[PDB]
């Protein structure tokens, strides 16, 4: 096993979720108008979102417990993901972050 | 009127009281059938005619429990039964290593028995006795693997467990029984 | 069963009900017999009293609000990790009123939900009633965590594989 | 040499396997209770080891600190082989020992005692917090990328001076996504 | 070759105490492992109980003739049987005793109710009947002198189905229990009527679990875990039996 | 609130069921509850002054058709709750009691209401109703762990001089030992008596 050669499937796994969970992608735009506002009206927003863990869970177990007990094999992927994302949208790499239910973590 | 612990299951004596009900291979060391050239056995819970016709190393096959009430004496050496040797508990161990979803088809005494004959009969046996309890705890060794891995899938419906044992079922029964209770219990409460 | 204690217990336990109607003389409830009962009025009654007042009304005469037990904070802390969790903390009869509420309201997703954490928590549990002494820390701890109801099947089990230890081994 | 640790291994799994008391394999027992708890070591009583074959406790004592690695290594055989289905993983178990040796007080041991198995008493004075040593290192090659492993046993260890077949100097670095730790803690004993 | 088996059979053809322990046997151990109170076997334990008596006093009369050719080992196993024997017999009344303590309300259910199939005299010993009745009178006297006597008239009854909760306790009906699928008593497969073949060409019964919709085969000599109520006939039948 | 005492004498009723299941013998069952149960039973009889007050007030009118039934049905539901705790509470001391009658007197009396003193009374009455009848070859108050040896070892744990039994004598000198039946000794391992297996 290499991790390469599962990295594409992560990435567009992460994709499907950011996809299905659209408040994500509400955030990311949410953040480049603002970012986009604030630089042309003359204070800045990070490039930064904050997931549920429990959204990706419930959208795939197999990659939240990658998140969670292999994250140097699948948050890399993630931020892939979401950077495409990012890049999607109109007009930097993208950061994650995360929240609830951590259990034994 | 009846203890808390013998509520639902039976006592691991009683499950040794129901394996003392089987019949059992032994070789006499006494002579009770008479010569055409004084008391007789009269039993009424078995049948009375093999041991009111023994003669001394001349096989015969009684309920267990007489044949451990000989053998509390000289008067009596109980035959193992033919699966408990080492070929055949090694057989059990490779047929038990080759299939794992199944258990082997050990008899349903097998631990039981196992356990009294090599109390109350350790000088009877062909093999070494050492080696037999090797066998016989590998075989209780890989058994529970098999049954744990069997609990993954426990349900709300069914389950079919083969070829367990007695003393296995009656060891796993107050655990197996409740928790698909209760899951039977959240089931049937959310219906309509 | 009726005079199943851990049952009458479990009954006693209370849940926020929000009342329907302006009631007089139940002021008592709110530790006053002399006033009345209000509409939304929002009180913690037992059980045994919320899941009759949930029902007789026509609008019932109370309305059962979610309680934190069951909330979607708890539904998720059992999602993630079902042995780590300390359900004794979070309600020493979460099983027992989580069948009530599910029968009282019938909820498929909580079913599965509480099905998947009574599977999951019984292969822990059988496996620290399995081990037995030639208690553990590992073993303590645990049983900590345990609702009276998982406690009562943990000590059954153990019991059951203890006896059977002791009769192999002693003669 | 190895064929040597093969025979000592052996040893210990045949000691763990096939040692007895009144009906009851105590260690196999032992080792299947404790990985049910999951708890990765075994409570060995050296009475019995002494009382099974005398030879293994003479290889343990005359020189515990190769002899503890493989007995280590024989618990992890066994401890699969009971647990997990031939056909169809666990960490290295740590050796625990139980003695009633005659002990040495803590003011008499000296140079005689060095490497020897020690039995004495004392009041703990400290407890240091719970140091990272590693059971298992992944290493690689700064320059070609070389990639070997090494497994550390904590008795009295480095790594390579060169590459394993130019390299530079002081080649090789750990990797330590695909490592393997464990907790040490010191203790003063007064 | 010409098959002749059957020639062979029909030319080899040219109650016991022995079936009535077994039959003990297996009241016991179904007795034990089920939540229903089953059955009395009424005839059977008449011909236990005089067996017990009649072996008592055979055991008694050569007692005498060895007080009043002398091997003492038959009479140890004759004393040794009957004590085995008592103490089924006794293990099992008592476990039945204790399930008349737990379903006591509602065996007087099935009393008073004039529409049941089942007529307690049917279901219970004469001598458990006799425990049901006075050990109700007794419990229900001290309840009422120290409990129900305050209680207004809404609620003195101590059998009240109607309440918040329902007051009397009935078997578990569908609580799991292990079974052995027997088979017919008889080995006579093809009389069967209920036994069919199962894929691999196997004998089976299949039942349906009502709640979930589902049809399952018991495979004969094979163990399951079952709800009780879904095997409750087959075990009737001896079809099969409780573990 | 009128079920909080319930609660107390329930909680009563679980923390003695522990100290009996926690052990092989009959472990003496704790006090009977007198004052928390008499606590209870005036609250029923406010309670049920409380249904009085509101059926006469039936006849002056005041909301009957909701409000009359509101206060009943509450009422009524509080007294229902009242009775299951009594009831759980006293069913517990009645099956413990049912226990001790059939291992030991059926072969700490303060502790017991008099109804419960004489229940137990009536309730070995019963038992020895039932073996002294049909069934009388068995004794039914026997032990119900199955015959493993017809002969054993008993050392003698306390004295009791020279005793017949059925065709002999045990003088049961302190710190002798016997080789024996067991079934003609059986009653003297339950009394105490006699020490091995
Ligand atoms: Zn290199």
């Amino acid at each position: 096993f290499a991790p390469d050669a599962v990295f594409g499937d992560r990435v567009r796994r992460f994709q499907e979720f950011l996809d299905t969970f659209t408040s994500y992608r509400d955030s990311v735009r949410s953040i480049q108008v603002y970012n986009s506002n604030n630089a042309a009206n003359y204070n800045i927003l990070p490039h930064r979102i904050i997931i549920s863990l429990d959204d990706l869970r419930e959208f795939d177990r197999s990659f939240w417990s990658g998140i969670l007990v292999e994250p140097a094999y699948f948050i890399p992927p993630a931020e892939k993901a979401l950077t495409d994302l990012a890049d999607s949208m109109d007009d930097h790499p993208w950061k994650l972050s995360f929240k609830g239910s951590f259990g034994a973590h | 009127s009846l203890p808390a612990h013998l509520q639902q299951t039976f006592s691991p004596e009683e499950i040794q009281f129901i394996v003392e009900n089987e019949p059992i291979k032994i070789f006499p060391r006494i002579t009770t059938r008479q010569k055409i050239r004084h008391t007789r056995w009269q039993l009424i819970t078995t049948d009375d005619k093999a041991l009111n016709n023994m003669v001394a190393m001349r096989s015969t096959e009684v309920v267990l429990w007489i044949a451990l009430l000989l053998k509390q004496q000289s008067k009596c050496s109980i035959v193992a039964p033919q699966w408990l040797t080492t070929k055949e508990l090694d057989r059990k161990i490779q047929y038990e290593k080759t299939h794992p979803d199944r258990f082997s088809e050990l008899p349903w005494n097998w631990l039981v028995l196992a356990r009294i004959l090599f109390n109350k009969a350790k000088d009877d046996f062909h093999d070494p006795i050492h080696e037999l309890r090797g066998k016989i705890q590998d075989l209780r060794e890989i058994r529970q693997i098999k049954v744990l891995k069997g609990l993954k899938y426990l349900n709300e419906s069914h389950l079919q467990l083969d070829n367990l044992s007695l003393l296995e079922i009656n060891e796993l029964r107050p655990f197996i029984t409740e928790i698909m209770d209760k899951l039977r219990e959240i089931h049937t409460a959310s219906l309509t | 069963g009726y005079y199943d204690i851990d049952d009458v217990l479990a009954d006693g336990t209370e849940f926020p009900c929000k009342f329907q109607y302006d009631i007089p003389g139940l002021g008592y409830l709110e530790n006053n017999p002399g006033r009345p009962i209000t509409k939304n009025t929002k009180l913690n009654l037992p059980l045994w009293l919320a899941r009759i007042l949930a029902i007789v009304g026509p609008v019932p005469f109370v309305e059962l609000l979610p309680p934190d037990m069951f909330s979607t904070k708890v539904m998720n802390a059992i999602k993630t990790d079902p042995v780590a969790l300390d359900l004794h903390s979070i309600n020493s009869h979460f099983f027992s009123l989580a069948i009530k509420w599910i029968m009282l309201f019938s909820e498929k997703e909580l079913a599965n939900v509480v099905s998947e954490l009574l599977l999951q928590r019984a292969q822990e549990l059988n496996h620290h009633a399995s081990s037995l002494s030639i208690t553990n820390i590992a073993t303590s701890t645990f049983l900590l965590k345990l609702e009276e109801m998982e406690k009562e099947i943990y000590k059954k089990s153990h019991e059951s594989y203890k006896d059977t230890k002791r009769w192999m081994f002693k003669k | 040499n190895d064929d040597d640790n093969t025979e000592i291994i052996k040893s210990f799994k045949n000691f763990i396997l096939e040692f007895r008391l009144d009906s009851q394999f105590i260690y196999r027992d032992q080792l299947r209770n404790n990985i049910l708890v999951k708890n990765y070591s075994l409570t060995v009583n050296m009475e019995h080891l002494i009382g099974y074959n005398e030879d293994i406790y003479k290889k343990l004592s005359d020189e515990p600190s190769d002899i503890i690695p493989l007995f280590e290594t024989a618990i992890t055989q066994v401890a699969k082989r009971i647990s997990i289905l031939s056909r169809a993983s666990l960490p290295t178990f740590q050796l625990i020992l139980n003695s009633n040796a005659n002990q040495i007080p803590l003011r008499d041991l000296d140079s005689e005692h060095v490497s020897k198995i020690v039995r004495l008493s004392g009041i703990i004075i400290s407890t240091s917090v719970l140091s990272s040593r590693a059971t298992y290192l992944s290493i690689m090659c700064r320059n070609c990328r070389h990639t070997t492993s090494i497994t550390i046993n904590n008795f009295n260890v480095s790594l390579p001076r060169s590459c394993l077949s130019n390299c530079g100097p002081d080649p090789y670095i750990i990797i330590h996504e695909s490592s393997k730790f464990i907790d040490q803690q010191f203790l003063k004993l007064q | 070759d010409i098959n002749i088996d059957d020639i062979l059979a029909e030319l080899d053809k040219e109650v016991s105490p022995q079936q009535d322990f077994s039959d003990l046997m297996k009241s016991w151990k179904n007795e034990r492992c089920s939540p229903e109170l089953l059955p009395y076997p009424h005839q059977l334990m008449k011909r236990l109980l005089n067996r017990i008596s009649m072996q008592s006093q055979l055991i008694e009369n050569i007692s005498m003739g060895f007080l009043d050719n002398e091997s003492k080992l038959p009479l140890l196993c004759m004393e040794t049987e009957l004590e085995r024997l008592k103490f089924v017999i006794r293990s099992y009344i008592r476990c039945r005793l204790s399930k008349i303590d737990k379903f006591s309300l509602y065996l007087r259910q099935l009393n008073e109710d004039e529409n049941s199939l089942i007529s307690l005299t049917d279901l219970l010993s004469k001598d458990e009947i006799k425990y049901h009745d006075t050990h109700s009178l007794i419990w229900l006297k001290l309840v009422n002198d120290s409990i129900l006597k305050y209680m207004p008239e809404e609620l003195q009854a101590i059998n009240d189905t109607e309440g918040s909760v329902n007051m009397i306790d009935e078997p578990d009906w569908n609580k799991f229990v292990f079974i052995h699928v027997n088979g017919p008593p008889d080995g006579k497969w093809n009389e069967d009527p209920l036994l069919q073949e199962n894929e691999f060409g196997k004998p089976c019964y299949t039942v349906t679990i009502p709640d979930l919709k589902e049809e399952v085969e018991l495979t004969i000599g094979s163990i399951y875990v079952m709800r009780y109520e879904v095997i409750r006939d087959l075990l009737r039948d001896d079809k099969v039996a409780l573990i | 609130m009128y079920g909080d005492l319930g609660n107390k004498l329930v909680l009563e009723a679980k923390r003695t069921k522990q100290l009996y299941a926690r052990s092989n013998q009959d472990v003496n069952l704790p006090m009977y509850h007198e004052d928390i149960i008499r606590n209870i039973l005036k609250e029923v009889s406010n309670l049920r002054k409380n249904t009085e007050y509101l059926k006469e007030q039936q006849q002056l009118g005041m909301l009957d058709d909701k409000v009359a039934k509101c206060q009943y049905f509450v009422t009524l539901l509080c007294m229902e709750r009242n009775k299951r705790c009594l009831l759980a509470y006293q069913r517990l001391r009645t099956d413990i009691l049912d226990s001790m009658a059939w291992n030991n007197n059926g072969l700490d009396t303060n502790n017991l209401s008099h109804q419960e003193q004489e229940y137990l009374k009536e309730y070995c009455d019963l038992i020895t109703d039932l073996k002294s009848g049909d069934l009388v070859d068995i004794d039914l108050s026997g032990s119900l762990v199955p015959p493993s040896d017809v002969f054993i070892d008993v050392r003698v744990l306390k004295d009791a001089g020279e005793i017949q039994t059925e065709y002999g004598v045990f003088n049961l000198i302190k710190d002798s030992q016997f080789f024996v039946r067991q079934s003609d000794v059986e009653r003297l391992i339950q009394q105490g008596y006699l020490q091995k297996i």
